[PDB]
């Protein structure tokens, strides 16, 4: 399952790449310290501020602060930001 | 830097002409300029011209 579970963390970086800065790039990001978990899931708690409102994060997170996020609950924020950007375009 | 570029525009087009437009650019396609922005993190800055830009009011 590690190469299926890469495939899903390149599935993010792609989405991630295109919508989010260059600032948060994997290779700018592994620069300054962050595990490669970590650099994954900081990448997508952005993406859920970008897309996802802040009222929906309140109720699907029921906090305002994805700081505290990262898991399963992340999985369903991310889920709702994917379906985001569909509508969007 | 490129802040304050687009902010010495801004404020000459506020004493020439009365208002003053910088846009935000973010990671986002020209089209995706109608939705509002949330939470993200700007790749720039830049001056809009007054004579290009048309504003029904508040």
């Amino acid at each position: 399952q590690l190469l299926l579970e890469a495939e899903r963390i390149n599935e993010i970086d792609t989405l991630a790449k295109a919508h989010l800065s260059n600032h948060f790039n994997k290779e700018v990001l592994l620069a300054k310290g962050y595990t490669l978990k970590d650099i994954m899931q900081a990448q997508r708690r952005e993406l859920v501020r970008k897309f996802v409102p802040i009222e929906q994060i309140k109720a699907i997170a029921k906090v305002s602060d994805i700081s505290h996020i990262d898991g399963e609950i992340l999985e369903q924020l991310v889920s709702l930001a994917k379906v985001n950007i569909k509508l969007r375009k | 830097v490129q802040l304050k570029n687009a902010l010495l525009n801004c404020i000459i087009s506020y004493r020439f002409h009365g208002i003053g437009y910088v846009l935000v650019k973010t990671k986002d396609t020209l089209i995706d300029l109608e939705q509002p922005v949330n939470i993200e993190l700007p790749i720039g800055f830049e001056y809009l011209d007054y004579e290009y830009v048309r504003d029904l009011g508040v």
